[PDB]
């Protein structure tokens, strides 16, 4: 319900930002 | 008889001087692969058993070879097959090895694969090749997990 | 291996007469007489437990026992030895060895080294007493497993077993020779 | 960055399993 | 019963020299 959707939203958002941080560190 | 004499000679070379074999290991398997592609289980097992004594060396050669070949290098697909078969064939006598390998493969898999899938959906033979690479490594992870039959929870619990 | 190769009540009677004469010869035999009496009594009851057919049989049996106790020819020593050997061979003890063997094979898979070593050694002694026991397939697979076992102690025990067994029976040893002579290089 | 990315990816997988369980319930 | 055997011969199989 509302719990799984809002958790998944936050997780995907953070996952995207964290990926960008990884890309920032790698090169 | 050939490799019997060879391997016995090698253990004699090793037993005196601790470091030597650990110094040149990745070039070893690379030259081995070149030899096989000139000629045409567990062939590499003897060296793997020999280099299991030192914990840091063990982590070292494995992390170097596995990460360098898969993530960004256009290594030969035949080379990937050779290394993959050798890795699967390897006898394991402890618990550190499968957890360590699974941990790092997972991490790199995660980042690389995610990037790959989003770039392909956002958008290509280059894609075909690098995707073949990543999928074979995936299947290695899966076959390993089947060889132990352990829950992903227990693995991720390990750090 | 060195022994084997209503009438029962009459035999009980005969043994009672043998012992009865020996009471005259030597005291303390009365104790044995009473002990045998009690053992026959309890054995008839225990077989009774497992009915009215054997109920009537056992009530005549037990009444005869009571009478014969209250009653306190020519049979002698060797006869008594053979009768009591037979009557013992009826008891639920002579057919126990088989069971015991089974128990031993439970031990072979365990998580302590010394116990498995000693078990294997005693088994080696067992077989070297009775050489015709390497026939049951389970013991065969056991000694194979222990030949491949992962501890030097049980390994030497197993190879000693197999070697002594080969030495005892002169022929028929070429079937274990290959699996034997493979093992020289065992670090 | 690598540790935290791995954490986030595995959490997304778990919550995906959660929504599957939700659809079942 | 096959309970605990060592994996292959590599535990104790020092190969033959020539």
């Amino acid at each position: 319900l509302e719990s799984v959707r809002d958790k998944f939203q936050e997780t995907s958002d953070e996952f995207e930002a964290a990926r960008k941080r990884a890309k920032k560190a790698k090169q | 008889a050939m490799r019997n004499k060879a391997d016995q000679q090698l253990v004699e070379i090793d037993k005196k001087y601790a470091g030597f074999i650990h110094m040149k290991a990745v070039a070893g398997m690379k030259m081995s692969y070149q030899v096989q592609q000139a000629i045409n289980s567990a062939l590499c097992s003897h060296l793997y058993s020999m280099i299991r004594g030192n914990r840091q060396h063990r982590r070292a050669f494995l992390i170097s070879l596995l990460n360098l070949f898969d993530d960004t290098a256009k290594t030969d697909v035949t080379m990937l097959l050779y290394i993959a078969d050798n890795l699967a064939c390897f006898p394991y006598q402890t618990q550190e090895e499968p957890l360590f390998i699974m941990h790092h493969i997972d991490i790199t898999l995660s980042v690389s694969g995610s990037n790959l899938l989003q770039s392909f959906k956002e958008s290509l033979i280059e894609f075909a090749n690098v995707s073949q690479g990543i999928l074979l490594l995936l299947m290695l992870k899966q076959h390993l997990k089947n060889l132990c039959g352990f829950s992903d929870s227990k693995i991720q619990k390990y750090s | 291996v060195t022994s084997k190769m209503d009438e029962i009540q009459q035999l009980q009677k005969a043994l009672l007469d043998y012992l009865d004469e020996n009471t005259e010869t030597d005291p303390s035999l009365v104790f044995s007489r009473k002990f045998y009496i009690a053992q026959w009594f309890r054995d008839t009851t225990l077989e009774t437990e497992k009915k009215e057919i054997e109920t009537t049989g056992q009530i005549m049996h037990r009444a005869e026992n009571r009478k014969k106790f209250l009653r306190s020819d020519t049979v002698d020593y060797d006869d008594a030895c053979l009768i009591v050997r037979y009557l013992a061979s009826m008891r639920p003890f002579a057919q126990s060895f088989d069971i015991y063997l089974t128990q031993i094979l439970r031990v072979l898979g365990e998580n302590a080294i010394a116990v498995r070593t000693k078990a294997m050694k005693c088994l080696s002694e067992v077989v070297a007493v009775d050489p015709s026991i390497l026939a049951r397939l389970d013991m065969q697979r056991g000694v194979h497993g222990r030949l491949m076992d992962n501890s030097t102690s049980v390994r030497e025990a197993a190879v000693e077993l197999l070697g002594r067994f080969v030495l005892c029976r002169p022929q028929l040893a070429e079937q274990y020779y290959d699996m034997l002579i493979e093992r020289i290089l065992d670090t | 960055a690598e540790e935290d990315t791995q954490f986030n990816y595995h959490r997304k997988k778990n919550i995906a399993a959660e929504r599957k369980e939700a659809k079942q319930e | 019963i096959l309970q605990e055997n060592d994996f292959g011969d590599f535990g104790m199989d020092d190969r033959e020299i020539m």
